[PDB]
């Protein structure tokens, strides 16, 4: 149990990172579709993966 | 007659002096087009570098 709690713990660090670097990916590709470089597909793929 | 062909000869080159200019004008604005897609371009990628 005591192993279990410490995995977690690092778990939940590394789902954080994944969470921010996903909102990075989006906001670029939102910026891109708002000057006109990249389509609409690109917007959702990107809020999906978020 | 010689000299009636020979200024035949002349009127018909300096014709083909006048037509280059309008060549020149064409290929001025082909490169007019370049000129404009890149500036498109760079203002497209401007804001996302913020």
């Amino acid at each position: 149990s005591f192993n279990n709690i410490n995995a977690s713990i690092s778990s939940i660090n590394a789902y954080k990172q994944a969470v921010v670097s996903a909102q990075s990916s989006l906001d670029a590709m939102e910026a891109g579709y708002s000057v006109g470089t990249r389509t609409i597909v690109d917007v959702l793929d990107a809020t999906t993966t978020l | 007659e010689k000299a009636k062909t020979a200024l035949a000869s002349s009127v018909r080159q300096t014709h083909q002096l006048m037509i280059n200019s309008k060549q020149l004008q064409a290929n001025i604005e082909v490169q007019k087009i370049a000129l404009a897609k890149a500036q498109s371009d760079y203002n497209r990628r401007v804001p996302l570098g913020n």
